């Protein structure tokens, strides 16, 4: 276990009007990076043997990587080469016959193959490029509304994280694996995002496309992978967006290549709830679809809280403009209640085009103060895509 | 070399016989997913584009403005639109104006069209339109221009025995690519079409596609603007009023517009002349506007 | 999919057949009736005009129901028949009932029930056929009533079914006139919505049908204006247009 | 009814 | 049947079994038989003139043959003297005759959970509801 | 007219009321964006310890000894001995994937010692066989088998003692008194495909034979037995099934058969032939050990591998009854800090057609409503309030406007 | 090295050994539809000069479309005779390919080899195939066929402009295809070849039996005033068949008997019938 | 159709295909060059039984005479294919009974074998 490798976030400098408080925090952290890279470049410098560099010597360069197989004495193991090939080479002192594991991916002598090092963290750059690094910037309080959402999504991936006490001091177990579905635009990811810039947990992500390889074994394979790495960094999130490209409903194809899709579905249908319980692994999955995921993928036991996020209702459509239109500049005309009370279906994502649009339908009239106007003709304009479409005046 | 600017998967050389690395190297884009970065720019220009001098404008404020002058943005607070659905009915100009954006735009044009990422082999559609947002990152900022966009993005359908299973996949890349966990930088799409209902509503919501840019038939001041672009080179006589051909050819696409101008041309050629009159025109705005007719009175009283 | 039979309901609640059957309407004929005091008038449109075509009704949209009632159609040609055979066999039931003109509210009501009652029984199709009525009575007086496919009814005081429908709706609107709607008003604004509503131009006279409601004398002469002063008509539109170009 | 199909590729 | 993928090892299998069939003429002592149980993949050459023409037919059973097949699975079995192995077929049909077999494996177990030693009639019929997984409730609408 | 901004109107733009620490605060986020930038790189390369051992345990004086005069020895496998005097052996050998070669032993070897078919190793120049090999312990396969026993015992197993009894009679019963079922000379059912709705208790089942087995249990992955290259996965399959036999007592269990175990159907133009050649040998290889499997959904198995001569026996987990969901409940309850009292044969009745699992998160999102609200008694109006979110909340829409007409 | 590349004929591009042998005399008639193609596929490449003096880019593709047996692909398969450029031969069919991502591939296949070996002339016989008016699809079949219109549009005029690469379409309905594969741009001229009136029948006759050896008595103007509707395949029928008559009496010179006897044959398609469909 | 009268090379190739229903055949198969000669094959001719069976009865050894004619009529609207199992089923019969066919009695019987067990 080694540990939650988390996001690296650089604090958040808060006010945003621009104003003198902006620039002296911005300048702290700058101030302290600039002392930073300070320690860490005059301790090369101010930095100005004869054990490794014995070592160094018998592994010589380069060094092969080939899977152990079997320990057949105490300095002899057989070692399966890059090809597929055996080879029954000799274990030297220097190698921990400890780490030494069957299936682990051992360094090999080149000229003479003989076991000669142990390269854990082996995990393919197709999983170690799953991992979030660099924290995204939206905070929960960039997500507008979703309170009985987020609460849900905050009880399962960040909670039981922090308080721990309540939950093994009641006999649940955390909530561990929730379906983020709705309709399109509506906050799925954003809510998804907002855990990454809080959690303290490495947070994994995928886009339910990555983990299908071509090869017959390389779909199933990389998922295993990814959950041995989940589990392996201790506390972490793996988020699963649009988990529709790989759970669909199973079904007799007469296709083999959809046959390899469910063989992999079938692989984080067993790396969630199966024989061999997990650990501390929770999956955030999301999709716009829950009405073509497969029932067991869904089933209470994997995915326990189905957080629905509808199309904002009216008083969440007023705080999400807010928090899209916060750093703008609007005139003191900008009533906005104008365009929220309407009846359109007007989602999260038509919000922040409603915003985009009405601040270039500003520089139409070289302004950069968006009037009242701006924002009514900009919802006509945002507002395709979705014509109109319904039943007659057959209703009364 | 120093090891720092050795990152996860470069593509250094290493020596023929002693395995040491030596150089960095260009890195590595998949052979097929290159081909699809402009090299040689096209010779449509705005100039040879008549009638939508909205749209063409329309669509500046999303490929040419946000990246030639980001600080409008930052400073206005609002986000930088990213992608265009151009359609309208065929042969109005939604791949002229794109052609156009491509022979001035001073960044890297990729271009990928129709069926180009929808491979056999499954899970190799998604690494393609994986390699092509990475090629238009490190060559940041970029266009990625997607024509026909109904045949790699139409409505997702229930999975089963038949139903487009793979050309989805590739579908739930480029709709999490464009507005994903992974938030975009300098990338913009101009994906172009002709059927507007038939794209699945995650790939029609504002995010992903900001302007959703008609291209109408042209009106009477959009065919005379059309008819004098491509009449341009023309060897024109005195008395061919552009407009009486024009004012003949209510609703007439936009590129058979051309094909008057082409076949008006193609009459005298039959002919050995270098010279277009009237009648020349009128002959044949009857010849490429042509129609059929339901050729039944039982089928078309049907309807009262 | 639920549209299957005319009696199913869609899981929201719509009967499909009927969105499907009133949505048919538009492939059908146009046929507007405008505002206007002391009369009210029906503007259809002749699709079909081939040559080899012998006129012999002059009347092929516009239908005289009672002595004072007249009533287009855009729709289906063998439910127009059957919906107009009906529609006066109901008119002149209940002149002989009550030796009293049907009026004509009463008579849309015994249609659009007979319209109605297809969209709820099995088995048969959904009328698929909206019809304009014009009228007058003891009651109110000059009226238009606009039938759907769905049964649904309602009073209008200028409308257009069939094709373009939302181009002449709305220009309907647009020059809308309350209280100032007499007769001659009425018959500009008629061709004059024709014009763009018709995509072919020129209004050709034969290519239109007027039929206007007037109270004369107690009499209600239900007209169908001839060629003649059609010509007339589609000239006054015509000279109106050209002075409306001095602008430029 | 018809059925177009995809393909892996057993290396 | 046939389909450069990884199927051209077994396509070399088959050829090579193909070419040996051929390769030797009848009036031998080398009289080939072959099963299949899905005789709609295997191609038309395995099946042609001198390979495995005369094809046989292996059905269903009939109920008669059903009363009969789970007969001679029973034998090694203590089964009651007073057994209607025929009517046991009547309820038995759709049966493949392994399946005919699972009756009477599963009919001894029934008897087992039971403590009994001969496996009476009920016991049989028990298995021809445990062999097809059908749970046998008695329905009040019935009486 | 959406005239175009003229570079004259883009410099007031920019200019033209811009807070006067525009340009240095932006310029200050620029500045740290590169700082971090650098920061990275300057450390990004995180040393990777390459697993050597202590400096004491080290003999890198022999070490040297052993890279200088011992050699790597090829890995292979006799597959005949021709005996050629009965002298001169001259034995073939397999090189895995190198080739077949006809060799002769080195001297240090006896004849005697290498028998036919056993692991040969050979020298990389010319192939003479240096040393026998012991069999090979698949490295997968070996990790297999369940060394930590699930800690589920057979009462956390509730509402499916029909469905767990006649399992016992198949995976238990016939390996701990193999005299019931000899005595009238019945077969034991070698293998139970446990199909039901999913979250039913499949594999809950599964666990709960694993707490009790006295014997061997393997656990098959389902994706170990799909790999890449051809045949290695029938490979697997064999060298698992190998692997029981050797030990007494032994129980495998193929969780999702659906992976491995799809209806068979021509594509030989694809690799999924490898996966259903895979299958074929495993009903060869099906038809003293017993065999589970798993599957949500059954109807997607080959006809074959669901005959009553390879899986004698199917066990059908149904969604439990009244009489078992009170006690699915109380099972998963019995830690949960419940008030005393609680109606569960009353919550058994409001979740109708509900599973083994969806009772589960009843009770785990029981709680979540009593530390929502800091009550540290799960009261029984958790409940309710629970089974409307668990179960109602995803059941059906039957809402009111549409369900006042039950009464 | 730079080794010379390899496009010889990866889609069939014709090679100099399958020219289709057959000369534009041969053809008979199609006075009218022969000189529209021959002004589009053909003219453009040897007189370009023309063209580009009054100011119009050569028309780029052309439709061939007409009643079946009248004649379509014999001026395509001439063309291909009498070309300098390269023709590529497709069938509509040889887009349908399985495994999806073949099919579309083909296309963006032919495109590439037709740019490379420039000019060229590619020809998509029987498109109605793959170019049927686009109607929603709803399953993952009618996706595939839509996908290979799609990309047969994108490459035609798309992004990528090719130069000198002229594509000749052949269809029997002319109405089924796609409003976008005829607007004038990709296909420009659409020919028309209408059942050979009582005028190219007679050329019809006087191309296929001017090679036959006809008695003096065959007085080839007794068949062609016939009113009947016969389509070119049926005149080349009423002749190739005529001939196998003679040929099976053994003898060397068809006479007039046996046109009366071929023509007979070759025009009672009715037959089957039913006699109540009338 | 297209390989048949196609572009490519028209060939000297066969083609022999064979129907069993020609109201089905679309028109454009049946032409000059496309395929041409419906040639009809009804069941086994009236005297061809004969033939046939004499083109197929002789190779087994059978000394004893041949009434065939009652064959013949033994055997109405026989598919041919069946006269062939015919001959080949009476050897069955042959194969039990003794080594050699020496009566008619056994086509008989043969006959109906090859006709209620051949239905
Ligand atoms: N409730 C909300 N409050 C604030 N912003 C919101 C809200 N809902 C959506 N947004 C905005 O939507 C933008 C993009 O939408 P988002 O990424 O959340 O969609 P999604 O759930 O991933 O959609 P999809 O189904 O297309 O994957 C974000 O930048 C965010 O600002
Ligand atoms: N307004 C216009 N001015 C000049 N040329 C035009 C105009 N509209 C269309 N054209 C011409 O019509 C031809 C048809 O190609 P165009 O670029 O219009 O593609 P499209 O049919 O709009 O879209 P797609 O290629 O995706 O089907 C081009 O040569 C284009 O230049
Ligand atoms: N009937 C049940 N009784 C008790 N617990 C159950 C029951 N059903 C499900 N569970 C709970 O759910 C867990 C796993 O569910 P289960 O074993 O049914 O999965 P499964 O049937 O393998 O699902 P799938 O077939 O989709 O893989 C059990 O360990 C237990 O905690
Ligand atoms: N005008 C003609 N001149 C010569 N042969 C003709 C003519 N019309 C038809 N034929 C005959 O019929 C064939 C025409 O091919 P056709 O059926 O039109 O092809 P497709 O249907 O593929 O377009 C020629 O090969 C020739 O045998
Ligand atoms: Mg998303
Ligand atoms: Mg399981
Ligand atoms: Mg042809």
């Amino acid at each position: 276990t080694k540990g939650p490798d988390a996001a690296s976030k650089l604090p958040l400098v808060t006010p945003h009007t621009q104003c003198r408080l902006k620039l002296l925090k911005l300048e702290r952290i700058k101030d302290y990076l600039l002392m930073e890279e300070e320690f860490i470049r005059n301790q090369e410098q101010m930095k100005p043997e004869e054990e490794r560099s014995k070592v160094d010597d018998l592994r010589g360069t380069p060094m092969s990587v080939g899977t152990l197989e079997e320990i057949i004495d105490d300095n002899h193991a057989i070692v399966s080469t890059s090809v597929g090939s055996e080879h029954y080479v000799s274990i030297l002192s220097f190698v921990d016959k400890d780490l030494l594991e069957p299936g682990c991916s051992v360094l090999l002598n080149h000229k003479v193959h003989a076991v000669i090092g142990v390269l854990m963290d082996d995990t393919d750059p197709l999983v170690t490029v799953m991992k979030v690094e660099k924290a995204p910037q939206e905070t929960y309080a960039d997500i507008g509304g979703l309170d009985n959402q987020i609460q849900e999504i905050k009880e399962s991936v960040e909670l039981p994280l922090t308080h721990p006490e309540y939950y093994e001091e009641m006999g649940i177990k955390p909530p561990k694996g929730v379906i983020l579905y709705g309709p399109p635009g509506t906050g799925k990811t954003l809510l998804a995002k907002a855990v990454a810039n809080q959690t303290s947990a490495t947070f994994l992500r995928v886009v339910g496309s990555e983990l299908i390889q071509k090869y017959l074994g390389d779909g199933p394979k990389l998922v295993r992978e990814l959950f041995r790495v989940a589990e392996e960094h201790a506390p972490s999130i793996v988020f699963i967006d649009e988990i529709d490209a790989i759970g669909t409903k199973r079904y007799d194809s007469n296709s083999g290549g959809e046959r390899e899709i469910q063989r992999t579905m079938l692989e984080l249908l067993n790396q969630l709830d199966g024989f061999d319980s997990r650990g501390d692994v929770k999956v955030i999955m999301a999709t716009n679809r829950i009405e073509t995921l497969d029932p067991a993928l869904i089933r209470p036991g994997r995915i326990d809280r189905k957080i629905e996020f509808p199309l904002p209702d009216e008083k969440t459509k007023k705080r999400i403009f807010q928090i899209h239109t916060s750093r703008m500049t609007l005139a003191d005309d900008v009533t906005l209640d104008d365009l929220i009370m309407a009846k359109d279906d007007l989602s999260g994502a038509d919000i922040k085009a409603i915003c985009t649009e009405a601040g270039l339908m500003a520089l139409r009239e070289r302004r950069m103060k968006v009037t009242n106007e701006d924002f009514k003709k900009s919802k006509e304009n945002v507002l395709y895509k979705k014509q109109e479409g319904t039943p007659e005046g057959l209703y009364l | 070399i120093d090891i720092n600017d050795v990152t996860p998967n470069c593509r250094v050389a290493l020596r023929n016989d002693s395995y040491t690395l030596h150089k960095i190297l260009p890195n590595k884009v998949d052979p097929l997913v290159s081909l699809m970065m402009v090299e040689k720019v096209p010779d449509s220009t705005y100039e040879m584009i008549g009638g939508l001098d909205k749209q063409i404008k329309e669509i500046k404020e999303v490929i040419e403005l946000p990246v030639k002058h980001p600080e409008l943005f930052e400073a206005l607070g609002i986000a930088q639109p990213k992608g265009v659905l151009l359609y309208g009915p065929p042969g109005t100009g939604k791949t002229l104006l794109a052609r156009a954006v491509a022979h001035h735009t001073d960044c890297t044009f990729i271009r990928v069209s129709g069926s180009e990422l929808v491979q056999k082999f499954i899970g190799e559609g998604a690494r393609m339109v994986r390699e092509l947002f990475v090629m238009a990152r490190e060559h940041a900022p970029s266009i990625i221009f997607m024509d026909e966009i109904d045949s790699i993005g139409s409505s997702r359908l229930e999975g089963g025995s038949g139903g487009d299973s793979e050309v989805q996949r590739t579908m739930l890349e480029l709709l999490n690519q464009l507005d994903g966990f992974e938030a975009t930088k300098n990338i913009k799409v101009i994906m172009a079409t002709n059927r507007i209902d038939i794209l699945d509503s995650a790939l029609l919501r504002p995010g992903r596609i900001d302007r959703k840019i008609e291209f109408p038939p042209p009106n009477e001041e959009a065919r005379l603007d059309i008819l004098k672009i491509h009449s341009r080179k023309m060897n024109l006589t005195r008395g061919i009023n552009l407009r009486k051909i024009a004012e003949l050819m209510p609703g007439a696409s936009g590129a058979e517009v051309k094909g008057v101008c082409t076949e008006a041309g193609m009459y005298a050629l039959r002919e050995r002349r270098v010279h277009v009159t009237q009648e020349d025109f009128e002959m044949a705005v009857a010849k490429v506007m042509q129609k059929d007719s339901e050729k039944n009175m039982s089928i078309k009283k049907l309807w009262k | 999919r639920y549209d299957s039979r005319t009696t199913i309901f869609s899981p929201e609640g719509r009967l499909y057949q009927v969105e499907y059957a009133m949505e048919a309407i538009g492939h059908a004929g146009t046929c507007l009736g405008i505002l206007a005091n002391d009369g009210v008038l029906l503007a259809a449109e002749r699709r079909n005009i081939h040559k080899l075509l012998d006129e012999v009704f002059f009347s092929e949209k516009i239908y005289k129901l009672n002595e004072d009632m007249a009533c287009s159609v855009a729709g289906i040609t063998s439910d127009a028949n059957v919906l107009t055979n009906e529609l006066r066999l109901i008119a002149q039931r209940y002149l002989l009932q009550y030796q009293e003109p049907i009026p004509c509210e009463q008579l849309v009501t015994a249609l659009c029930d007979i319209k109605q009652a297809y969209t709820q029984f099995g088995g048969k199709r959904p009328f698929g056929v909206s019809l304009l009525y014009i009228g007058w009575d003891k009651h109110y007086g000059f009226q238009l009533y606009q039938s759907d496919p769905s049964g649904n009814y309602g009073g209008w005081k200028a409308t257009c079914i069939g094709n373009n429908s939302a181009a002449a709706v709305s220009m309907l609107k647009q020059d809308y006139k309350e209280g100032e709607m007499t007769l001659k008003s009425a018959l500009a604004l008629a061709i004059k919505v024709l014009n763009k509503t018709m995509d072919v131009s020129k209004l050709s006279a034969e290519k239109v049908e007027i039929a206007t409601l007037t109270r004369e004398n107690g009499k209600t002469v239900i007209r169908v204006l001839k060629q003649k002063e059609v010509e007339q008509l589609i000239k006054k539109h015509e000279e109106e247009e050209a002075k409306a170009e001095r602008e430029k | 009814a018809x059925x177009x199909x995809x393909x892996x590729x057993x290396x | 049947k046939r389909f450069k993928a990884g199927d051209r090892e077994v396509q070399r299998t088959m050829l090579e079994l193909l070419n040996q069939l051929d390769g030797f003429q009848p009036n031998t002592q080398v009289k080939v038989i072959a099963a299949t149980n899905r005789v709609d993949i295997l191609d038309p050459a395995l099946l042609r003139s001198g390979r495995l023409d005369r094809k046989i037919e292996f059905p269903m059973p009939n109920e008669e043959a059903r009363a009969r097949i789970m007969q001679i699975h029973s034998r090694k079995m203590n089964v009651s003297p007073d057994v209607n192995y025929e009517e046991l077929a009547r309820c038995t049909d759709d049966f493949n005759g392994a399946q005919c077999k699972a009756v009477c494996v599963e009919a001894g177990m029934i008897a087992l959970r039971r403590g009994a030693t001969e496996l009476t009639h009920e016991d049989y019929m028990e298995g021809i509801l445990e062999v097809q997984a059908k749970k046998k409730a008695n329905l009040q609408y019935y009486a | 007219p959406i005239r175009a901004l003229d570079e004259g109107d883009i410099a007031l733009l920019k200019t033209y009321g811009q807070s006067t620490y525009s340009r240095q605060i932006k310029q200050v986020e620029d500045d740290i964006q590169q700082l971090l930038k650098k920061i990275n790189e300057l450390t990004g390369i995180k040393e990777s310890d390459t697993g050597l051992a202590p400096p004491a345990l080290w003999d890198l004086a022999a070490d040297k000894q052993t890279l200088q005069s011992e050699q790597p020895l090829q890995v292979a496998r006799c597959t005949k001995i021709i005996n050629a005097d009965s002298e001169d052996p001259k034995y073939i050998i397999n090189v895995k994937q190198f080739a077949k070669f006809v060799v002769d032993l080195s001297d240090q070897v006896a004849p005697t010692d290498i028998e036919e078919g056993m692991r040969v190793g050979v020298d990389r120049n010319k192939y003479q066989i240096h040393i026998p090999l012991p069999p090979k312990i698949d490295p997968t396969v070996t990790m297999m088998q369940v060394e930590e026993k699930p800690d589920v015992t057979y009462s956390d197993v509730g509402g499916c003692k029909e469905q767990i009894e006649k399992l016992r009679e198949v995976v238990e019963t016939p390996l701990l008194h193999p005299e019931r079922f000899v005595n009238l000379g019945i077969e034991p059912p070698k293998g139970v495909l446990l199909f039901g709705p999913p979250g039913t208790g499949k594999t809950l089942c599964a666990r709960a034979v694993a707490n009790r087995t006295d014997a061997c249990f393997i656990r098959v992955i389902g994706s170990e037995l799909v790999q890449k290259y051809v045949g290695e996965g029938a490979r697997m399959v064999r060298e698992l099934f190998e692997m029981a036999r050797t030990k007494k007592a032994c129980l495998i269990f193929f969780d999702e058969i659906d992976a491995i175990g799809g209806a068979r159907f021509d594509d030989g133009a694809g690799g999924d032939n490898e996966v259903q050649r895979t299958m074929l040998e495993l009903i060869n290889q099906l038809d003293n050990i017993k065999v589970l499997m798993a599957t949500n959904r059954p109807d997607t198995l080959d006809p074959a591998l669901m005959r009553p001569g390879r899986l004698d026996r199917k066990i059908e987990f149904s969604l439990p009854d009244l009489e078992g969901r009170t006690h699915i409940f109380k099972i998963h309850a019995r830690s949960m800090s419940v008030e005393r009292d609680i109606r569960f044969e009353l919550l058994a009745r409001l979740c109708p057609n509900s599973t083994g699992a969806e009772i589960r998160s009843v009770c785990t999102e029981a709680g979540m409503f009593a530390i929502r609200a800091r009550r540290k008694i799960a009261t029984e109006k958790d409940f309710l309030e629970a089974v409307n979110k668990v179960i109602k909340s995803y059941a059906k829409f039957s809402a009111t406007p549409r369900y006042m007409t039950y009464n | 090295d730079v080794l010379p590349p390899e496009a010889d004929s990866s889609i069939m591009m014709l090679t100099s050994d399958q020219k289709p042998d057959v000369m534009y005399a041969d053809i008979g008639g199609m006075d009218i539809q022969k000189q529209e193609v021959r002004e589009a596929v053909e003219l453009p490449l040897t007189h370009f000069e023309l063209y580009k003096q009054i100011g119009i880019d050569p028309p780029r593709g052309v439709l061939m479309y007409g009643p079946p047996g009248c004649g379509k692909t014999m001026l395509a398969k001439a063309v291909a005779h009498h070309t300098t450029a390269a023709f590529i031969r497709v069938v509509g069919s040889e887009f349908v390919q399985k495994y999806l991502g073949e099919g579309p591939r083909m296309v963006r296949d032919v495109f590439r080899l037709a740019k490379e070996n420039a000019p060229a002339i590619i020809f998509i016989d029987e498109i109605d195939a793959i170019a049927t008016k686009r109607f929603d699809a709803q399953t993952g079949a009618d996706r595939e066929v839509q996908r290979i219109l799609l990309e047969l549009l994108n490459q035609m005029d798309g992004f990528d402009q090719n130069v000198n690469v002229k594509v000749i379409m052949a269809t029997n309905r002319a109405d089924t295809l796609d409003p976008a594969l005829l607007r004038p741009g990709r296909l420009d001229r659409k020919i028309e070849f209408p059942l050979p009136d009582r005028r190219q029948k007679r050329l019809i006759f006087s191309t296929i039996t001017s090679k036959m050896n006809l008695s003096e008595e065959v007085d080839l103007e007794d068949y062609v005033a016939r009113p009947d509707k016969i389509s070119g395949a049926d005149i080349n029928s009423i002749c190739q068949e005529s001939g196998m008559l003679a040929v099976r009496e053994n003898r060397y010179i068809v006479l007039a008997k046996d046109f009366e006897k071929a023509y007979k044959t070759v025009i009672k398609k009715d037959e089957q019938e039913h006699e109540f469909y009338k | 159709l297209n390989q048949m009268d196609g572009f490519d090379t028209l060939h000297r190739v066969k083609m022999i295909m064979a129907t069993n229903r020609p109201d089905t055949l679309d028109p454009a198969l049946l032409r000059p060059g496309r395929l041409d000669r419906k040639i009809h094959i009804d069941l086994p001719n009236e005297q061809a039984r004969l033939d046939i069976l004499k083109i197929h009865a002789g190779p087994i050894t059978k000394h004893g005479e041949i009434d065939y004619e009652a064959i013949v009529k033994l055997s109405d609207g026989f598919n041919g294919a069946d006269l062939r199992n015919v001959c080949t089923e009476a050897g069955m019969f042959a194969i039990r009974a003794d080594h050699d066919f020496v009566v008619q009695e056994d086509f008989m019987k043969a006959v109906r074998k090859v006709a209620d067990s051949k239905k």
